[PDB]
């Protein structure tokens, strides 16, 4: 009924770990690029 | 005494220069330095001499924004080398 069973499974281990490296890498590259944002002070000058 | 405690520690003889250009010549340019500056401070003392710590440059940005003004002022810079490097010219 599924003689594709072993394959997608070892496919499945592969797709694991890439995605252990692939994950927290591109959530390092969002954090790079929006750490400009997220460290980003205000000030509010009025003329008074 | 803010501006005494500064002169103090900054206008002394070995960090100033005496200079002139034009029709005058070096030598009597000198002897009226040796006339008038002779008294000029040459040491604040040990515990002195005001020297310079490197300045850290930090890539960033600053921006006052202010739409009532008419026209925008942008200025950009990287990190310069200093005065005495050869990469100035």
């Amino acid at each position: 009924a599924e003689p594709e069973h072993d394959h997608r499974k070892r496919m499945g281990l592969k797709m694991l770990l890439m995605m252990g490296l692939l994950l927290p890498l591109v959530y390092a590259m969002k954090r790079h690029k929006w750490s400009v944002l997220k460290s980003r002070k205000l000030a509010y000058r009025p003329p008074k | 005494a803010d501006l005494t405690e500064y002169l103090s520690r900054h206008y002394k003889a070995p960090r100033m220069v005496l200079a002139a250009a034009g029709g005058l010549e070096h030598r009597q340019l000198l002897d009226l330095a040796q006339k008038h500056f002779s008294g000029l401070s040459g040491t604040y003392d040990e515990d002195a001499v005001p020297t310079l710590s490197p300045c850290r440059f930090t890539g960033s940005q600053i921006c006052h924004r202010e739409d009532g003004l008419p026209l925008a002022h942008v200025a950009i810079a990287v990190e310069g080398p200093g005065w005495a490097h050869p990469d100035n010219v």
